[PDB]
């Protein structure tokens, strides 16, 4: 009751009334009301990172956030937060940064009290025990043990390592069961006392801020927040910070050499700069990020492209701790790009000095400020989970008025800070880092935490005084006036024939359409997407490889044009599929035609630059062979969708059939692919119907004019179908992951086709085991960190699956899955009516839920139009069938389909094992699959789903 | 949610 | 491209 | 009783025994005693044909031969001959020609003695009851009615009935209800007394010679035929001879513009000549037509084909009756061959003039004699049903001591005979006949029986006298020595890999090979078989069109070299399949590799002629839009395959996607098609085990070095599966035929996937109800001429089918089939154990035999390897299983899979209608049904 | 066995 | 080719 805000800045598109305040104990509280929401939520952000861990025990903050979810004294049950939150269509999640720790959930329609009061005790009073601390560090160990091979983490910790080893930046965030358990009892340090001291010292103070997305009012919930969060008492803890940047001049001007595990080639150029979070009005770092990392005509990337050294390069300024902040120009490299690193960085300082001679530009600021103002004014709707975590996560920095207008509004263009940061970019401040697998035998030093190898090649002053000596220009220039900036923001009125679902309007043997004027959102922007079909796109591996090569070189040769469209708010995406290729163009309403037209005329009338093809061919050949370095459970989810389909090609087919693709073969392939084809599309958003038919008309008329496109026969518009497993069939086959020390498994229970009375059986059974599967297989039995079980739907055929990867041998996992099945059905027959109706209501709220963003319903329409079912109202009738179900119905579903003694039982298993690798029932002897095609030769195939 | 997937999620 | 991070 | 006979001439590679002699009444008999055989037959020929039918009734020999099989005196039940015959694993058949009429049957090992006594009663004394006559007139009408729109019959009767209207050659041989039933009973003539007169007074012991294929000895078969065929009474009927021609020199030098219903273009040239049938010592006509119809460097077909006028040429002797023979040269015409007619015929008389100036040759007669000498020394033995009626048909023309060597050896050279028959070929003796669609409407005459429209124009004297100006010979020259004539013949001895069934000897990712050195027949011959699997050949109708034009154009570009090897017995077939390309080279073992490697290095390194590509493209577009005129029983079989298979392209889509075929399009297709392919092969018969390896190694070597062929990864050796019909499901697909006035149908019961116990359920039920099906549909119900019932083996899935076309509505016609299945439901249960044993015995005789021709061993080993089944010993295991089945098991199979109220019942039907749930479109049908698996290889 | 291409066979056996 | 009767 200390501080109340009067009115803050909101975009005039929103309808959500807001209120900010501050409590007696110094908590920054923000209130959000929404009358028409369906999942309310709240969040919290304690401003304490893993950079306040004690020096002896490493990764205490992460172990504490990981242990706080389990157990309080006002709710002594182990899972009562998770169990009550999952009975009511909610889900909870959390993470730790280097500076703070976010706690957030979401919950159903009005269950604010019963989950917010459970979320408040989180900090009011927590209770731990021996059991939890003893079996939770195993899950944190699995967490680190899956990230010991992740090159996004190995490079991160190696940047943390080679700095100032007396600095708190050189600290480890996770804990690997060794710093958490083995070291503290090696020297007798207790852990529970460390956790109670950490929490009572840091978390209970003023530091945390809260936000809650309520339905009721802006006075109904102010009282609710005050009563719950008044207790936590201010301990007057000042914010931890440190003005000393970790890079002292002894370890500046240095060039390491790192050896990865997955085959990559990269070049990092690191600059240190002082803190610029205080300047959030002029924002000099975004200016220099816009001027350094900018593709287009005559810019830093395009010249390095033209010399064949660089694929791409991301610039910008990288944040750090509170006191300091980085600046990075991160590049990737070609085969002969690693020979010319000094010339690459020479061109980088050529472009720096060419941007240091011209000086600060006001029209670039005005352009960027207009673009951020237009991008703020038509800001789309937000999902209430994830959003409240962000705006609680940035609430510590800004006052009450601009809590929302963060990095959107800019007041002044002050060139003095532009010159300051542009002076701090000097080759006396460089730290180059090269990653290449060509350094196998040359590295002396190795990392202890992760186990990576690197060097110290401190750059002698030859190449420094080659960098800053004489820098006039190459052929660089500043970017020009943008022409894709929008000017038409008029919402077209709803026409006479206004439909709630997309209607077939054109139906020819060449194309078909699906059109809906936007009725709910009223934003001047409309996405539109296409699915072109060709029977020659996936005939053999070679024809499945020219497709990716052609599509990629099309995307390569058009980035130069359309980066200004992606910068103004028009984004496209063009990738291949099994059946044909794909296109999806979204963004502001004014320049979809210009862009789509240029994409089509660049698609049909397409030449090949030979050296670019010869670069991309190798960048794909090195994108096939590093599939062996990736997660085990992803190899399970790859192998299952390879075996359970009609035709699919392995990663071993395509790298053999890349030894045949040549320039003339690909060059003759595009007239073969674009000769006969068929288009399927929906158009959605703010467009009239005559202009919709004109847009797709112009599309197929351009393909007619340039490609000589003919329509396909209707008897060769076909899809693929799923193999039918025998009743009482037990199929398993194992493969061995080469580089990960974990094992993995995915098990598949196949029921039947897509019906309107049979999707709710499997869906309700997958909702009744959603919380207990996690609860007994990851928490109680500690089988690993990757636990997931749900419905899988490919080719119409629906199945219930289990994804789990662990240290244990996989057949142990499959046995304890069967034990979970038996214990689960025993728990099903015991449950009462009220809990069963609670599960039915939880599924009737998760599934009967309107989408907020316009792309969230365009991905609801398109994802079923590409499945050829065309059932738009399956969200109403299906859940109207869900309301009439009896307790017996699910047992009758379970017994003859999913049980061990079942007559209709379909089960296939994929075991991925490692590099060197409470009463389970009796399982029948497996039959193993040693060949995929001889497997799929003796089994029937399902019929395809008839459309609606 | 997590930012840039370089932070450490609970689930 | 700019480093949004 | 006669005691005549001497040593019948044979081949020295033969082991069969022969004996010929006459009877006291005049019947000639040839006795063949073969102890190894498994079936047995007897046949005879009556020298009275349909040429001497009474004038009032248009055809009585055919109606007599249809009415002969019914109602013998001694065995008076109607179906008795074919019920004693079909239960002992035999099926008889007979026909009636202009001057002859054969009657042949076949029977099992021992039932010959109880089969001749049903067969001699066709000749001793038949009933000819009228109640079995009013039924057979309709069957002869349905025989005629399917030939009314058949062009090879319309041209036959227009060839006959344009000549002398007084001569008996211009009569009508078949009969409809008009001439048999309707015309006589209006005029008042009884057909019964005409059958009794025509069989009693004109059908005798002379003009009749029999033969028997038995397993009994020399002496025990001679008395058998004497005991059974001495009762045939003699009448000393004179032979129906006439020495004059039907062309009396006023029917010459005319041109017949004939309008067809099928879009065809042909040129018929006809020369009348007298008989050379007495001249079979020199055989001048075969000499002359050999030098006329030759496809080789500097020939007639080479010169006319080189300028785009003709696609094909046939020249030789079209025999008519005793007294006269024709001499014809028949070509096919292109788009511009239709309007350069007199220049074509001018070239034909230019080449005949070159044969006049060169005169006779002796080395060509020596070559043609040595080729028939080696074609007779190594002679493949024919099947018993058909070998008897052949040498009973030609037994009327030769002496008893030379019957087998009748057309297989030649006597001394007679040049003056060839000179006289060459002098008969003059421009004043021509009869040109033109068949073209372009003559429509301009024609003013109609044939009485077939309705064919023809216009008769006498050719002007300017073109006859410019055909007598034909001395500018140019590039026409006589053929050279052939080099495919074999000289090496030895058997290779049996190696230590003595296998009764061929096995793998090579299995790579590139090839796969099966090899059986032949151990039965000991002939210097060999079969080679190939399949070049490729995943591009049936992707799109455009790729099926480009495959078929590639294959046809390759076969056209190679005939120039291949026809010198076809005459010497080296026969090759190249065809396109839904999977890839089928190659098959068969013949003598001497020159197999030269022809095979020439085919390979013409198939890989091949370029295109523009003019030839256009002619082949228009010809195949014609052959695609031409299929609309086909018998209505064959559109149904076309439609069942269209619906059952996974994916199939119709005739309508092929001809529509044929428009976009160009030479640049086809030029890059061939290296795409043969870029990556898997080969599967069979070769057996007189080959060394390593020479099999060589003959596959040089094939894959030549292909890989001339076309850079890479192996095909085994995830793409896929084969199509079959649509699985739902249980208790009935489906109907209707369609309309446009050309024929009849309605077709095909009923299909899907049953289940192939197995040892399923295949014998289905085949034993198909052996139960086949002869009752023929009897009770066609003999009593008089639905139609064509009627068939049996198994349908497609994609490893079994089925039972009914194919019948008729005058009736097909929705009426299906109910007769279902009432037949009820009738044989009732009949199969109220049935004895002995006749069930007979029925399960005759299937164990038909399935368990041994083929004598080596190409039939190849046609079953290859016929099973291409099914991916590999079960080389189905006969023994499966027939062993057959001996255990009981009548209870067949009622299990019926009441479950075939009864009208059966649970597992799979019913699909098509309908082809006359010109005068349901299946709307086949993609929405095959989309919503599941697919069967594929068969597991043995 | 129907030597001539034209056929007057009593029945067609296939 | 020869007609062969």
């Amino acid at each position: 009751i200390k501080r109340i805000g009067n009115h803050i800045t909101k975009s005039p598109e929103d309808k959500r009334e807001y209120r900010g305040l501050e409590l007696a104990n110094g908590i920054k509280v923000l209130l959000i009301s929404d009358p028409t929401t369906d999942k309310s939520s709240a969040a919290l952000d304690v401003h304490i990172g893993s950079l306040s861990d004690p020096p002896n025990i490493a990764g205490l903050s992460h172990f504490l956030e990981h242990m706080l979810f389990l157990g309080t004294k006002k709710y002594p049950k182990e899972n009562e937060y998770s169990q009550f939150l999952s009975e009511h269509a909610g889900s909870s999640n959390a993470f730790t940064s280097g500076e703070h720790t976010n706690y957030y959930f979401d919950v159903s329609h009005e269950h604010l009290e019963g989950a917010l009061d459970r979320f408040a005790q989180f900090f009011l009073s927590p209770l731990f025990d021996e059991s939890a601390k003893d079996r939770e560090v195993n899950a944190v160990d699995s967490e680190h043990e899956k990230n010991v091979m992740n090159d996004a983490w190995r490079l991160f910790q190696l940047e943390k390592a080679t700095g100032n080893p007396k600095h708190p930046f050189s600290k480890f965030g996770t804990g690997n069961k060794y710093t958490l358990e083995t070291r503290p009892n090696q020297e007798g340090i207790d852990v529970r006392q460390e956790l109670l001291k950490f929490h009572s010292a840091y978390y209970s103070s003023n530091l945390m801020a809260v936000v809650v997305l309520g339905r009721e009012s802006l006075d109904d919930l102010t009282n609710l927040v005050v009563k719950l969060f008044s207790e936590v008492e201010n301990k007057n803890v000042p914010l931890p910070e440190f003005p000393e940047h970790p890079f002292q001049e002894e370890h500046l001007k240095q060039l390491y050499k790192i050896v990865p595990i997955k085959d990559i080639r990269n070049l990092y150029v690191t600059f240190p700069i002082p803190d610029l979070q205080k300047y959030y009005k002029s924002n000099p770092g975004h200016y220099l990020g816009h001027l350094i990392g900018h593709e287009g005509p005559g810019s830093l990337l395009s010249e390095l492209k033209s010399k064949g050294w660089v694929n791409t390069l991301v610039g910008g300024q990288k944040e750090g701790a509170r006191g300091f902040m980085f600046f990075i120009i991160n590049v990737d490299l070609t085969e002969e790009g690693l020979l010319h690193v000094e010339d690459i960085i020479l061109h980088m300082f050529q472009y720096i000095q060419k941007l240091r001679a011209e000086g600060p530009q006001e029209w670039v600021f005005q352009e960027l400020k207009d673009l951020n103002a237009v991008a703020f004014r038509f800001k789309d709707k937000e999902r209430p989970r994830g959003y409240t975590s962000k705006i609680a996560g940035i609430l510590h920095y800004y006052p009450l008025e601009e809590v929302l207008t963060a990095e959107y509004l800019l007041e002044e263009f002050r060139p003095d800070l532009i010159e300051m940061v542009l002076d701090k970019l000097r080759p006396e401040n460089v730290r180059v880092a090269i990653v290449s697998k060509s350094f196998e035998g040359k590295t002396d030093r190795t990392e202890e935490w992760y186990g990576t190898q690197y060097k110290q090649e401190a750059i002698p002053d030859e190449v420094i005084k080659k960098w800053q000596n004489a820098d006039l220009n190459g052929k660089f220039k500043l970017p020009t006036k943008n022409e894709f900036i929008p000017t038409n923001f008029e919402i077209l009125p709803l026409e006479k024939e206004a439909t709630p679902y997309p209607a077939l309007i054109k139906d020819t043997a060449m194309s078909k359409l699906w059109f809906k004027q936007d009725d709910k959102f009223f934003l001047p922007k409309a996405n539109l997407n296409f699915e072109f079909f060709s029977p020659f796109a996936y005939v053999d591996p070679l024809h499945s490889n020219m497709a990716y090569l052609y599509l990629e070189l099309l995307k390569d040769s058009l980035n130069e044009y359309a980066y200004a469209a992606e910068l103004a708010g028009l984004s496209y995406d063009l990738q291949n599929t099994i059946y044909g290729m794909y296109l999806s163009v979204k963004g502001y309403n004014d320049k979809q035609p210009i862009l789509l037209k240029k994409i089509i005329e660049k698609m049909a009338t397409f030449e090949i630059d030979e050296k670019r093809f010869e670069i991309i061919k190798e960048a794909y050949m090195r994108s096939l062979n590093n599939f062996r370095a990736e997660q085990p459970h992803q190899h399970a989810m790859y192998y299952l969708r390879l075996l359970m389909t009609e035709v699919a090609w392995t990663k071993d087919e395509l790298k053999e059939a890349l030894d045949d693709v040549t320039l003339p073969r690909l060059k003759a392939f595009i007239p073969q692919l674009l000769s006969r084809l068929h288009i399927e599309a929906l158009l959605h958003g703010n467009i009239t119907k005559q202009a919709a038919l004109g847009i797709m008309q112009m599309v197929e008329d351009t393909l007619i004019e340039h490609a000589h496109t003919k329509p396909l026969l209707p008897s060769q518009l076909v899809r693929y179908r799923e193999v039918q497993l025998p009743d009482r069939g037990w199929f398993v086959y194992q493969q061995r992951n080469e580089v990960h020390n974990n094992s993995g498994i995915e098990i598949y229970y196949q029921t039947d086709m897509q019906s309107t009375s049979e999707n709710m059986f499997l869906e309700l059974f997958a909702q009744i085991i959603s919380e207990p599967a996690f609860n007994t297989l990851r928490t109680k039995e500690q089988l690993g960190y990757i636990v997931f079980s749900g419905p899988r739907r490919a080719n119409g055929i629906q199945g219930l699956r289990f994804i789990i990867q662990s240290e244990k041998p996989p057949h142990y996992l499959e046995s304890r899955v069967e034990a979970f099945l038996i214990t689960m059905e025993k728990s099903i027959e015991d449950m009462t009516e009220e809990a069963f109706q609670k599960h039915i209501q939880a599924l009737a709220i998760r599934r009967l839920d309107k989408p907020k963003k316009l792309s969230a319903e365009s991905a609801k329409y398109w994802g079923e139009i590409i499945s050829q079912q065309y059932n738009f109202d399956r969200d109403n009738t299906e859940v109207a069938y869900l309301k009439t179900l009896t307790k017996e119905d699910i047992i009758k579903f379970y017994k003859e389909m999913l049980a061990v003694d079942a007559p209709r039982r379909h089960k296939v298993s994929v075991h991925v094992l490692a590099r060197e690798m409470s009463q389970a029932p009796a399982l029948p002897q497996p039959e193993v699959i040693q060949n995929m095609t001889e497997f799929k030769r003796g089994l029937p195939l399902f019929p395809l789903v008839k459309p609606h | 949610q997590c930012c840039t997937s370089i932070c450490s999620l609970y689930q | 491209f700019v480093n949004q991070h």
